[PDB]
């Protein structure tokens, strides 16, 4: 999954911790 | 004709249902890929669809030879399978291109299935019965949404397109969040520049840049539903000063006082629907089938008793032996003792099953498997002895027993194969828990809990249906979104989990929707899939159908069932009481009938032991009206030292500056700098502090001197303490922070001061009581899914920092990161999830988070990757386990919330009168008597003159062509203040600036003109003409604000464009229904204050033991506590607060402050932030949305009556009607008026109350004539009080037309039932 502060997809769920807000988890 | 009678015989309807469900299931089969790549699979599919199309043309065709046409066509079901059926010949014969729309049709075919089941057509008839009336409160709600977004057209529009840039290069903003141009908004930070144009926050779809946009934001705001993101847009943008203003009502108009109207209509509805003829019927063959049963139990005792006498007699003195053996062993199965014995192994059961946890000893592991042979065992000889005793049939008789041999065969099932495979676990050795259910027949409450379950037991067919009809349309919309889109989710990165390729994730992902999480996620990649912001929008049609018409159609489903069975039950409870002391009484009445040769006893004996059951007569309005409905149904069928401490605590003048302190302690609590411990603002208020908890000490000695009490010493002593402590070193900080959060109990000294708000605590209390048991069973429910989910996935949700390394020993070192288009070195270290099920405790956690629907497909994900006991994930190695979570939100947050809902709402006690004894014959008859009783006879105030001016000003601005025309002003006015959008021309904006002059010109003419028309006072005596001059002139300042010179830099003056936008309202006078539902929703919300008085404590207290605990968490971004949602001050914990009870990311909030947070750099602590939070988080979730529940239902039942009309003898409303009629004729009070004019009268009003057609109309000649009447006095005398009366005496409880003597009995019980009026009716009555 991806880190903190990675840019990210709030549709793929793959933030280890925390949501994907505004691109970044 | 012939083909017809020997066709239809049921194996062609079962031959084509089957064609109907294969061509389902090959519609299930396709997949979908992008960039027009096609599997193999797919090919091989598409040729079978000329054999569904010629079996369907056949079907349709055969059809057609036998019921004609435009009869086999009319039906409904016929034009939707001749449709589909055309769509598919067209489809195969048409080679061009235009196909995709017709191609679509397709996605219908399942609903064929419908066509051919008559009982799902009744079903769905039955539900869509009740969404009639629900039209009217969606255009409410539309009159909403539109009036929201005119203001976030007025306020908002082009304010997200300005970014931080960096100097520029290529246009890449640094970041995804709008700024202001040095300004209270969020300045760009570095060396950025806040530049013109980008997109927007959501690839540009949020905003408020045109009406549409705005329309579609405001609805995406008020599901509750990424409503805080749009907020904090604002904030950012403009400054987070007056925008909480606009969002706040918009959430607590549009969601809560929609989801109360919702809810108030749906509940009358079935009220209503459930005292029909035809559900009655059933009902009470239910109840006798359910009493003939309790009577042949006892008869079979009394059997079985007498049987067993005489065998024994007989073998006093083979078969004999065994038949006593048999005896004996269905003797030890219905003592106390066995109950007693299975009880505590089943607990001893469940007590072995919950120790489960992850990384639990060897030992504790043999121990478990080993216990669960012998409980195993233990059940099986129990169940076997049970059987033998009882018998094969009388054991299968009870559906409890029917429970345990299916919970027995599947455990056995599980134990041999985990026996042959070790490995996963089913989980239903754990259903064995349920059984535990059995505790409550030893209660009172048996009889209501097991009348539930035989009302849902005689219900399977109809809840099947209704479960597999809402399978059906959640397969439909599958297939539908399978076909927009169906394989275009790849233009980013990775195509997400949320798609629509294949069939299970296309079904998931609708069923994620329809639980309404992240669904405006999806709404914005499916846009961006069909491209762009500018040609892609259309396709938010379809997920706007899927949110609405799912959910309400779920409520619709899962409510009505509850409402139904739940009902159901209540009455055969209390009928079984009703059917049993009516029976009671008359055994004493014949235990002293058959002796007469002695002074009987048992006749006293009865007297003075009926009273004793009679004084629980609680009767909820819900039974009351359902009793009166049952009566109206009936009816319409047959008609076809010590002192001086005493002293100073009686003084009247006492409680008052108590409270006031009390008061002053509460905002003094409330003005606090969490984080900036070292202020004078601190000292001052430790200063305040001393001196106010040094009163409370003076009041609390003298009151002891001479339950809440102890609350009181507490909050006293507490105080004390950290006082104590004061005055040295930091000894102790946990107990100086403890001591000063335990000072949050100050407000609560109110409830007891005030005895309203005592008393609605006392509701409340009550409310909570009536429910304890269904929670009990609900609790049950969720730890038995809790420890399911424990075996299934514990030890299962760790993972490394790298995707690569799936075991722990490989998880160890560096490697090499790819972000930000720079490889780095991180360290490779083994983590684990969030929320995870490791043991019982976690379990029941994170499934409430999942039950309050936030962050469930992130754990739904989880649980998919999982792989074994110590691995790292792989995605989608267990699709099927989402089974169980489809299955969790069937049960917990579908039906056990909604049977919840439905128990308040049927068991709600009436407060108002606390008592059934006022008149004991009036319900709504003194509510519609006591309009007319209040409202003089109000006029219109004619002219009196009438010479040349004055009345031609009168009749003009009366004249229905001139409301006509300012009617047709508003619609104008109000398409313009819609019409402005963003980077419009010049001359546009121009245009829309004169139309707005001209139209505020005109209002102004029509608001001068009436004040010469009628005067000046005679102008502002209604309240709706002063809001209209007090709009024109607001539009009026506006306008010469925006004309004439602006306010350079002074004070903000852009609200009064607001004026303008208030002419909405002005629309809103002709919705005759909606006008009236909105006026008794108000005006009930304002009967109710304390309720409201409560939330509001409810919310201060938690605010400010949040200010005290987490109020110094570092205010980081990337986490849940940051610039825009922190506990740093009072208004920011209230909007914390707020953001929670919506629901928006609840559960991170709590996971940002845990016991381990990096702590504020003012803040004089290096740990801040504690494990409270679980507690802290859980309990308001708890307590805020059961106070909310409380207020819903306080609100619905105080309306009751209306939304329960069945209008045919509607009496409370058409006096309002009757008033608008009749203010034509009288100029004003006069005393008494002619006699010609009541003649037309009777005809002006509407005819339904008085005259339905011209025979009825004899009856209105029999109402003036045939008994006594006013003309004793003078000819010309007035009748309306005599003629409405008469009306509203005569249309029910009629008894004065059959004797037309006794008239002085009826007119002295209605004088004495309005003793006390003031003596202003006795002209009225005559
Ligand atoms: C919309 C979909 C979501 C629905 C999910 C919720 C579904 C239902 C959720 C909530 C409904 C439950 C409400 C309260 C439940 C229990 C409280 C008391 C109810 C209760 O115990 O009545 C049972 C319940 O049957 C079950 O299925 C035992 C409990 C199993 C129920 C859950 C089964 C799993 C679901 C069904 C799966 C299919 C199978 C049926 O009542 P009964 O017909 O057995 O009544 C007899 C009768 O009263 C006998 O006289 C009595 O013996 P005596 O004492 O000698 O007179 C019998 O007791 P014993 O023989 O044990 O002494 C009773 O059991
Ligand atoms: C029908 C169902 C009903 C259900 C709900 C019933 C109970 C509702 C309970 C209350 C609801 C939550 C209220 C939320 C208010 C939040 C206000 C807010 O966030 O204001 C922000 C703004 C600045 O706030 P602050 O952080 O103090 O500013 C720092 C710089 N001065 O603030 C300001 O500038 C303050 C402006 C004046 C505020 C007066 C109040
Ligand atoms: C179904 C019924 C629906 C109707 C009832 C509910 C409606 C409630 C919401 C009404 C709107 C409230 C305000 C919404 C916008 C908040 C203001 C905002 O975001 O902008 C700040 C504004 C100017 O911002 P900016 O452009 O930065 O200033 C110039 C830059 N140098 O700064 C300002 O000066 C803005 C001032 C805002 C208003 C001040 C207080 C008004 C009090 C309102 C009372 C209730 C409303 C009654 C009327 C309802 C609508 C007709
Ligand atoms: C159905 C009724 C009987 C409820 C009874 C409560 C127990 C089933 C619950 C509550 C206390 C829970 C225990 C309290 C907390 C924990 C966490 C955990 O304890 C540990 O210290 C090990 C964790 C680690 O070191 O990683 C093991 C499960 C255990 C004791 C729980 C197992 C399940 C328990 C025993
Ligand atoms: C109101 C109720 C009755 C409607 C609930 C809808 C369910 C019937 C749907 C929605 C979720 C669907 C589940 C969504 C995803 C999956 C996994 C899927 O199994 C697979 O075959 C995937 C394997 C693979 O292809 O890798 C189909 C079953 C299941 C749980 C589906 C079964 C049908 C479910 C349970
Ligand atoms: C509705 C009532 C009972 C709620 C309590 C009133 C709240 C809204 C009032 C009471 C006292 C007020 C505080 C008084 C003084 C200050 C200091 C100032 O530099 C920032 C605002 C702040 C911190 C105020 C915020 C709002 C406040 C906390
Ligand atoms: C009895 C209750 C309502 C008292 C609440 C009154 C509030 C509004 C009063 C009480 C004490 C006051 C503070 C006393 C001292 C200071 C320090 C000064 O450098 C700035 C103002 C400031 C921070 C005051 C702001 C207003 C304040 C917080
Ligand atoms: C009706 C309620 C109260 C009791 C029945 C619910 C429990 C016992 C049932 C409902 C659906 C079931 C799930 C259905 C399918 C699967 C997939 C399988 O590969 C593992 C077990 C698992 C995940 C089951 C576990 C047990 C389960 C969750
Ligand atoms: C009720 C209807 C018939 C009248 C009210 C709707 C009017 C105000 C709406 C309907 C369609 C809307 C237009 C739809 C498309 C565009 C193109 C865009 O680039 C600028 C805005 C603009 C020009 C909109 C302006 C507002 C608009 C004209
Ligand atoms: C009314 C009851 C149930 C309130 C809930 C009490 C429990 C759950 C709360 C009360 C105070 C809390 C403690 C407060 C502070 C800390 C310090 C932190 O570094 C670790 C957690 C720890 C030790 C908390 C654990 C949870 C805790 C003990
Ligand atoms: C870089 O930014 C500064 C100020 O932000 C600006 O003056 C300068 O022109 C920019 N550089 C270029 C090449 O435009
Ligand atoms: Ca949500």
């Amino acid at each position: 999954c991806k880190g903190k502060g990675a840019k990210c997809s709030r549709l793929m769920y793959d933030c280890c911790t925390g949501s994907c807000r505004s691109g970044k988890c | 004709k012939y083909a017809k009678r020997i066709t239809e015989w049921p194996p062609f309807e079962y031959m084509i249902l089957a064609t109907i469900i294969a061509n389902c299931i090959v519609l299930a089969l396709e997949q979908h890929l992008p960039d027009g790549d096609k599997t193999p699979m797919s090919e091989r599919l598409d040729d079978t669809e000329p054999y569904f199309i010629g079996i369907f043309c056949f079907e349709a065709g055969i059809k057609i030879i036998a019921l004609g046409f435009v009869s086999y066509l009319r039906n409904g079901w016929n034009v939707m399978d001749f449709v589909v059926v055309l769509t598919g010949i067209l489809a195969t014969a048409g080679t061009d291109f235009d196909l995709r729309t017709l191609r679509a049709v397709r996605v219908l075919r399942p609903l064929k299935l419908v066509s051919g089941i008559p009982s799902l057509q009744v079903v769905l008839k039955s539900i869509m019965k009740a969404m009639v009336p629900l039209l009217q409160i969606g255009l409410l709600l539309f009159f909403a949404i539109l009036m929201f977004a005119i203001i976030g057209l007025e306020f908002y529009m082009g304010k997200f397109h300005k970014a931080c840039f960096p100097n520029s290069t290529d246009a890449e903003p640094v970041g995804d969040f709008p700024c202001g141009k040095e300004a209270p908004a969020r300045l760009c930070e570095g060396d950025t520049e806040c530049r013109e144009y980008w997109p927007g926050p959501n690839f540009g779809i949020t905003n408020f840049d045109n009406i549409l946009f705005a329309i579609l934001t405001v609805f995406q705001c008020i599901t509750m539903e990424g409503w805080t993101d749009i907020l904090y847009n604002t904030n950012d943008a403009a400054g987070n000063t007056w925008n909480w203003l606009y969002f706040i009502p918009l959430i607590i108009i549009g969601s809560f006082f929609m989801l109360n109207l919702v809810l108030g209509v749906l509940s009358g509805e079935f009220a209503k629907e459930r005292e029909r003829v035809e559900n009655r019927r059933a009902f009470l063959k239910l109840r006798r089938q359910q009493q003939i049963e309790r009577e042949l139990n006892g008869y079979l005792e009394w059997i079985f008793k007498a049987e067993e006498v005489m065998l024994a007699e007989e073998d006093r003195n083979f078969r004999r032996k065994e038949k006593m053996f048999r005896f004996f062993i269905r003797r030890m199965v219905k003592a106390q003792s066995f109950y007693w014995v299975v009880l505590c192994v089943v607990a001893l059961n469940t007590l072995c099953v919950a120790m489960v946890h992850y990384n639990q000893p060897r030992r504790l592991t043999t121990t478990l498997y080993f216990a669960e042979f012998v409980f195993l065992g233990l059940f099986l000889t129990e169940m076997s002895l049970k059987m033998y005793g009882l018998g094969p049939r009388s054991y299968f008789r009870s559906s409890f027993n029917c429970f345990d041999f299916g919970v027995i065969v599947g455990s056995v099932f599980e134990v041999v194969w985990a026996a042959i495979k070790p490995g996963s676990s089913f989980g239903i050795s754990v259903l064995r828990a349920l059984r535990l259910l059995r505790i409550f027949k030893v209660t009172k409450y048996w009889s209501s809990l097991r009348n539930l379950v035989v009302s849902l037991l005689n219900s399977m067919k109809s809840i099947i249906s209704l479960l597999f009809l809402l399978f059906l349309f959640i397969v439909v919309f599958a297939l539908l979104g399978m076909q927009l889109f169906g394989g275009q989710f790849n233009f980013q990165d990775e195509t997400p989990t949320t798609n629509f390729d294949t069939f299970p994730a296309a079904i998931l992902t609708v069923f994620q929707i329809l639980t309404g999480e992240d669904w405006n996620a999806v709404m914005y990649h499916g846009i961006e899939s069909q491209g762009g912001v500018s040609k892609g929008m259309f396709s938010s049609f379809y997920f706007i159908v899927l949110t609405l018409f799912g959910n309400y159609t779920l409520l619709n489903v899962f409510l009505a069932i509850a409402v139904d069975n739940l009902a159901n039950a209540q009455e055969l409870t209390k009928d079984e009481e009703e059917m049993e002391e009516a029976a009671n009484q008359k055994l004493a009445l014949q235990k002293a009938k058959e002796v007469a040769e002695v002074s009987p006893m048992s006749a006293a004996n009865i007297s003075i032991a009926a009273r004793q059951q009679n004084s629980a007569k609680a009767r909820s309005v819900w039974e009351q009206r359902a009793s009166q409905l049952r009566l109206q149904n009936l009816r319409a069928s047959c008609e076809a030292l010590r002192r001086f401490c005493h002293y100073i605590v009686t003084m009247r003048y006492f409680e008052v500056v108590i409270l006031v302190v009390i008061a002053l302690s509460s905002i003094a609590l409330a003005a606090e700098d969490p984080v900036r411990t070292d202020s004078p603002r601190n000292n001052a208020l430790k200063y305040l502090d001393y001196i106010f908890t040094g009163v409370f000490t003076f009041e609390m000695v003298i009151k002891m001197i001479d339950l809440w009490n102890i609350l009181d010493f507490i909050v006293v002593s507490g105080a004390l303490v950290a006082f104590a402590f004061s005055g040295s070193k930091g000894k102790d900080i946990n107990t100086i922070k403890s001591l000063r959060v335990l000072r949050v109990l100050r407000p609560l000294k109110t409830i007891k001061r005030l005895p309203k708000l005592k008393a609605v605590f006392d509701c409340v209390v009550n409310s909570l009581k009536n429910v304890l048991n269904i929670l009990i069973v609900y609790m049950l429910f969720m730890f038995i899914f809790a420890v399911i989910a424990v075996q299934l996935f514990k030890g299962k949700f760790f993972y490394c920092t790298d995707e690569s390394k799936e075991l722990e020993r490989d998880c160890r070192g560096q490697y090499l990161d790819y972000e930000k288009e720079e490889v780095e070195a991180q360290p490779r270290q083994w983590k684990k999830y969030d929320f995870h099920y490791d043991n019982v405790l976690w379990a029941l956690l994170t499934l409430f988070t999942v039950s309050t629907g936030e962050g469930w497909p992130m754990v739904l994900k989880h649980s998919v990757d999982a792989t074994y006991e110590e691995q790292g994930p792989s995605p989608g190695y267990r699709m099927e386990l989402s089974i169980f979570y489809v299955v969790y939100f069937v049960v917990f947050p579908f039906f056990f919330v909604n049977i919840f809902v439905a128990l308040i709402i049927i068991t709600f006690q009436e407060q108002g009168d606390k008592v059934m004894s006022e008149c004991s014959l009036e319900k709504n008859e003194r509510a519609c008597i006591d309009f007319a009783i209040s409202a003089k006879p109000l006029t219109r105030y004619m002219p009196q003159n009438r010479q040349s001016f004055q009345y031609k000003t009168w009749t003009f601005v009366v004249s229905p062509p001139f409301e006509y025309f300012i009617m047709a002003m508003i619609a104008l006015n109000t398409v313009v203040l819609m019409m402005k959008f963003y980077d419009a021309p010049y001359e546009y904006e121009l245009m829309l600036k004169c139309l707005n002059i001209v139209f505020t010109s005109m209002f102004s003419m029509e608001c001068v003109l009436k004040i010469i028309a009628f005067g000046v006072l005679n102008y502002f005596r209604d309240a709706w003409n002063v809001f209209d001059f007090v709009t024109v002139l607001g539009s009026i300042t506006d306008i010469l604000v925006t004309e004439i010179a602006e306010t350079n830099n002074f004070i903000n003056l852009s609200f009064l464009r607001l004026f303008r936008a208030a002419r909405l309202i002005k629309l809103l006078r002709q919705g005759y229904t909606i006008r009236i539902l909105l006026w008794t929703f108000v005006q009930s919300f304002k009967a109710l204050p304390y309720v409201c008085l409560l939330i509001a404590m409810l919310f201060f207290i938690y605010a400010i033991i949040g200010m005290q605990v987490f109020g110094n968490i570092a205010l980081d971004d990337d986490t849940s506590i940051n610039r825009h949602n922190n506990f740093r001050t009072f208004l920011q914990a209230l909007m914390l607060l707020f953001r929670s009870a919506t629901g928006e990311a609840w559960h991170e909030i709590m996971l940002s402050c845990l016991s381990n947070q990096a702590c504020d750099e003012q803040a004089n602590a290096t740990e801040c932030g504690s494990d409270f939070a679980y507690f802290y988080f859980v309990s308001f979730i708890f307590l805020c949305s059961f106070l909310m529940l409380n207020l819903f239902v306080a609100v619905i039942m105080d309306n009751f009556e209306y939304l329960t009309r069945d209008s045919s003898i509607l009496g409370p409303h058409h006096l309002d009607e009757f008033i608008r009629v009749w203010a034509e004729y009288d100029p004003a009070a006069c005393g008494r008026i002619s006699y010609n004019d009541m003649f037309e009268m009777l005809k002006h009003m509407s005819p339904p109350l008085g005259l339905g057609k011209k025979c009825p109309a004899r009856v209105a000649y029999k109402r003036l004539v045939r008994m006594n009447m006013p003309i004793s006095n003078e000819d010309m005398t007035v009748h309306f009080t005599s003629t409405l009366m008469a009306l509203i005496r005569t249309a029910l409880e009629i008894k004065l037309a059959p004797a037309g003597t006794k008239q002085h009995q009826c007119d002295a019980e209605l004088r004495k039932e309005i003793s006390v009026v003031w003596a202003n009716l006795p002209q009225k009555t005559l």
